RNA sequence: GGUGGCCAUGGAAGUCGGAAUCCGCUAAGGAGUGUGUAACAACUCACCUGCCGAAUCAACUAGCCCUGAAAAUGGAUGGCG
C-alpha cells in the first residue's frame, strides 16, 4: 500500500471528472457500512457515488491538464467531509428528489436552521402528568381522560434563534423530527455553474 | 404486539440453525417458543417432515409463526448447500473421517448456487459472487480436475446471461 | 443500589489504573512506564485486577 | 544541546489588564485579582503588545529541561485569565451503597462537615483555602460546588475532601463510596 | 456484509483453542486485536474517514545519573568540604 495504490486513485479522480460532466456533493456525516451497500444498489441504474480522502483537492490537478478553468469554483467545497456523486443520465432534480429518503429528523441543542417548527394543537399520547417539558416553557395543556393535550398552539422556536436543550428534548418525546440535512445533498456542479439550496436548487 | 399486549394476525419471524433429526432432548426453541402459544414437541416434530427427506448435515431454519401455526422451511445459506453440492450423503455413525473430506466440480452448480442465492448478497451480477461463493471453499476445490486458486483470477461465462 | 454512571465515576478513580510489577505502586490506564525512582522507572506495567 | 531560543505569547483578553512586576504576574479582570511569582522558572515575561494584548514569554540559552517550562508558565497564566474572567467550579458527587454521606458547609466556604461516610461515627472536618467558596448544591442531590478563582486552590481542596474521603482495609474496588470530582467546569462559560 | 463461514457444539455466528483463509460494499473495515460474553450483544481495536496544521516515529547503540544494592562499639573521596 500506497506510492502505487495513491497514484492508482488519482487515475479514477481525473477519469470521473472529464466523463461526467454532472457533479453531485453530498454530506455523509452519519453513514453506515450496509447503508450504503443499499444506496449504490438502489441507484445502480443511475448513479456513481466516488468516497475518497483530504486528496480530493486535486481538482487542481485535473484543472493543470494545461486544459480546464472553472473547475476554480470547486475550490471552497472540499472541505469538511465530502464526496461526489457522478451520474450520465441527469435530467434535473427528478433524480435528485426520489433520493432524500428517511433520516434526520434528529434534532440537537446548539443547532440553528430551517424554517419556524410547529407543534399543531394536537394531542400528544404520553404517560400522565409528563407536563414538566410544557410546565418549564409555557404551554396551556389539559389531561381529558388519561392522556395530555395542548389546547392552543404556536411557533415554539423560529429562524435564527438558538434551541435550548429542555425544548429540543421535548420535541424528539413528542416525534416532531426537523432540523436536519445532512446524508442528502450540499452543492450541484453541472457545467460551471453554482447552484445554492436555498431554494430554485432543483 | 403493542400499547397493552395486543397481536393482531400473527406474521412474526423467528430464525434457527443446527439439524439432526429435529430436536427433542427436553429442548427446541423454548424462550421465544413457548410464550408465543406454539408447544415444545407437536410443532418440534413437523420441523422435521418439511426439514427432511434430505438435510441431516446443519440447517438454517425460519419458522413463520400464524395463530399457533409454525411454518418449517428450509432457508438455504451459501456454505450449507456448498457442503450438500458435495459427493454427498454419507451422514451419522460414521462421518468420523470427518467434514474435511473435499472434492466436488460443482462447475455450473455453483451457478445454480449463485443463482438461488436470493436477493442477500447485494450483487454485482455473476462474474463477482462467482468469485465471492467460489473463494469461500475448504471442503470441495473448484471443477473437476481445478483449484479454487485459479478461477479468482479470471470466469468467461454467466455475465451477460445473469443481467 | 449505587447508579451506573455514579458507579464508573468511581470506578474511574480507583479501578481502571496500571500498576508497576516490580513495585506495586498504582498508576492511571495511559502509563508505559512507573512513576517510582525505587522500581528503577520500569515499563513492567499490568493493568489492575477487575473486580468479579 | 542548548536552543538558542523558545517562546510563546498568550493572548490576553480585552476584559483584563495583567501588570507584571518584572517576574510577578498579578491580573484583575471582573472577577478579582490574581498574583503569582515566577520566581524560579527563571525566564523573560515581555508584555509586548500595546494597547494590551500579548503576554510573551522567552526562555532564551536554555536547554530541553527549561524549555518544557516555557509552556508551563504560560499555562500558569491562561488558568489565571480564566479565573479572574470566568472563575472555575469543580463539581463533586457523593457516591454510595448504603450509609448516606451527609455534607453539611459550615460558616461561608471555609468548613465541610461530613458524617455517616460507612457509617464512621467520626466526622470528618475538611478547611478549604482561602478565596475557595464551597457550597452545597441545588438542582442534583448529592452534588457539591467549590467555587473560587484559583485553580490551585480549587483542586487541593476538591482533593482534600476527596482524599479525606478514602476507605481503608477492603476493597476499594468493591467499597466505591466517598466524595470525589465529576465535572471540572467554570462559573460563567460565555 | 457474502455470513450460526469452517473446525470444533461446551460454547466460539470475528473471537476457551486450530486449518486457516477469500470476495462484495469497496472507502474501509482482519471471516478479526482485544473487552468480555455460555454464545452474542454492547463496546472496543486494526482498516478507513471527519476536524486540524509540519515536522513525526520506531528499534538499536552508546555517553553521563537513577535502580540491582541487605550487617552488627559511631562514621569516613584522607578530612574538611
Ligand atoms: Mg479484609
Ligand atoms: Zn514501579
Amino acid at each position: 500500500d500506497r506510492a502505487t495504490w495513491k497514484s492508482n486513485y488519482f487515475l479514477k479522480i481525473i477519469q470521473l471528472l472529464d466523463d461526467y460532466p454532472k457533479c453531485f456533493i453530498v454530506g455523509a456525516d452519519n453513514v453506515g457500512s450496509k447503508q450504503m451497500q443499499q444506496i449504490r444498489m438502489s441507484l445502480r441504474g443511475k448513479a456513481v457515488v466516488l468516497m475518497g480522502k483530504n486528496t480530493m483537492m486535486r481538482k487542481a490537478i485535473r484543472g493543470h491538464l494545461e486544459n480546464n478553468p472553472a473547475l476554480e469554483k470547486l475550490l471552497p467545497h472540499i472541505r469538511g467531509n465530502v464526496g461526489f456523486v457522478f451520474t450520465k443520465e441527469d435530467l434535473t432534480e427528478i433524480r435528485d428528489m426520489l433520493r432524500a429518503n428517511k433520516v434526520p429528523a434528529a434534532a440537537r441543542a446548539g443547532a440553528i436552521a430551517p424554517c419556524e417548527v410547529t407543534v399543531p394543537a394536537q394531542n400528544t399520547g404520553l404517560g400522565p402528568e409528563k407536563t414538566s417539558f410544557f410546565q418549564a416553557l409555557g404551554i396551556t395543556t389539559k389531561i381529558s381522560r388519561g392522556t395530555i393535550e395542548i389546547l392552543s398552539d404556536v411557533q415554539l422556536i423560529k429562524t435564527g434563534d438558538k434551541v435550548g436543550a429542555s425544548e429540543a428534548t421535548l420535541l424528539n418525546m413528542l416525534n416532531i423530527s426537523p432540523f436536519s440535512f445532512g446524508l442528502v445533498i450540499q452543492q450541484v456542479f453541472d457545467n460551471g455553474s453554482i447552484y445554492n439550496p436555498e431554494v430554485l436548487d432543483i | 404486539m403493542p400499547p397493552k399486549f395486543d397481536p393482531n394476525e400473527i406474521k412474526v419471524v423467528y430464525l434457527r440453525c443446527t439439524g439432526g433429526e429435529v430436536g427433542a432432548t427436553s429442548a427446541l426453541a423454548p424462550k421465544i417458543g413457548p410464550l408465543g402459544l406454539s408447544p415444545k414437541k407437536v410443532g418440534d416434530d413437523i420441523a422435521k417432515a418439511t426439514g427432511d427427506w434430505k438435510g441431516l448435515r446443519i440447517t438454517v431454519k425460519l419458522t413463520i409463526q400464524n395463530r399457533q401455526a409454525q411454518i418449517e422451511v428450509v432457508p438455504s445459506a451459501s456454505a450449507l448447500i456448498i457442503k450438500a453440492l458435495k459427493e454427498p450423503p454419507r451422514d451419522r455413525k460414521k462421518q468420523k473421517n470427518i467434514k474435511h473430506s473435499g472434492n466436488i466440480t460443482f462447475d455450473e452448480i455453483v451457478n445454480i448456487a449463485r443463482q438461488m442465492r436470493h436477493r442477500s448478497l447485494a450483487r454485482e451480477l455473476s462474474g463477482t459472487i462467482k468469485e465471492i461463493l467460489g473463494t469461500a471453499q475448504s471442503v470441495g476445490c473448484n471443477v473437476d480436475g481445478r483449484h479454487p486458486h485459479d478461477i479468482i483470477d479470471d470466469i468467461n461465462s454467466g455475465a451477460v446471461e445473469c443481467p | 443500589i449505587i447508579e451506573p454512571s455514579l458507579r464508573q465515576l468511581a470506578q474511574k478513580y480507583n479501578c481502571d489504573k496500571m500498576i508497576c510489577r516490580k513495585c506495586y505502586a498504582r498508576l492511571h490506564p495511559r502509563a508505559v512506564n512507573c512513576r517510582k525512582k525505587k522500581c528503577g522507572h520500569t515499563n513492567n506495567l499490568r493493568p489492575k485486577k477487575k473486580v468479579k | 544541546m542548548k536552543t538558542i531560543l523558545s517562546n510563546q505569547t498568550v493572548d490576553i483578553p480585552e476584559n483584563v489588564d495583567i501588570t507584571l512586576k518584572g517576574r510577578t504576574v498579578i491580573v484583575k479582570g471582573p472577577r478579582g485579582t490574581l498574583r503569582r511569582d515566577f520566581n524560579h522558572i527563571n525566564v523573560e515575561l515581555s508584555l509586548l503588545g500595546k494597547k494590551k494584548k500579548r503576554l510573551r514569554v522567552d526562555k532564551w540559552w536554555g536547554n530541553r529541561k527549561e524549555l518544557a517550562t516555557v509552556r508551563t508558565i504560560c499555562s500558569h497564566v491562561q488558568n489565571m485569565i480564566k479565573g479572574v474572567t470566568l472563575g472555575f467550579r469543580y463539581k463533586m458527587r457523593s457516591v454510595y451503597a448504603h450509609f448516606p454521606i451527609n455534607v453539611v458547609i459550615q460558616e461561608n466556604g471555609s468548613l465541610v462537615e461530613i458524617r455517616n461516610f460507612l457509617g464512621e461515627k467520626y466526622i470528618r472536618r475538611v478547611r478549604m483555602r482561602p478565596g475557595v467558596a464551597c457550597s452545597v448544591s441545588q438542582a442534583q442531590k448529592d452534588e457539591l460546588i467549590l467555587e473560587g478563582n484559583d485553580i490551585e486552590l480549587v483542586s487541593n481542596s476538591a482533593a482534600l475532601i476527596q482524599q479525606a474521603t478514602t476507605v481503608k482495609n477492603k476493597d476499594i474496588r468493591k467499597f466505591l463510596d466517598g466524595i470525589y470530582v465529576s465535572e471540572k467546569g467554570t462559573v460563567q462559560q460565555a
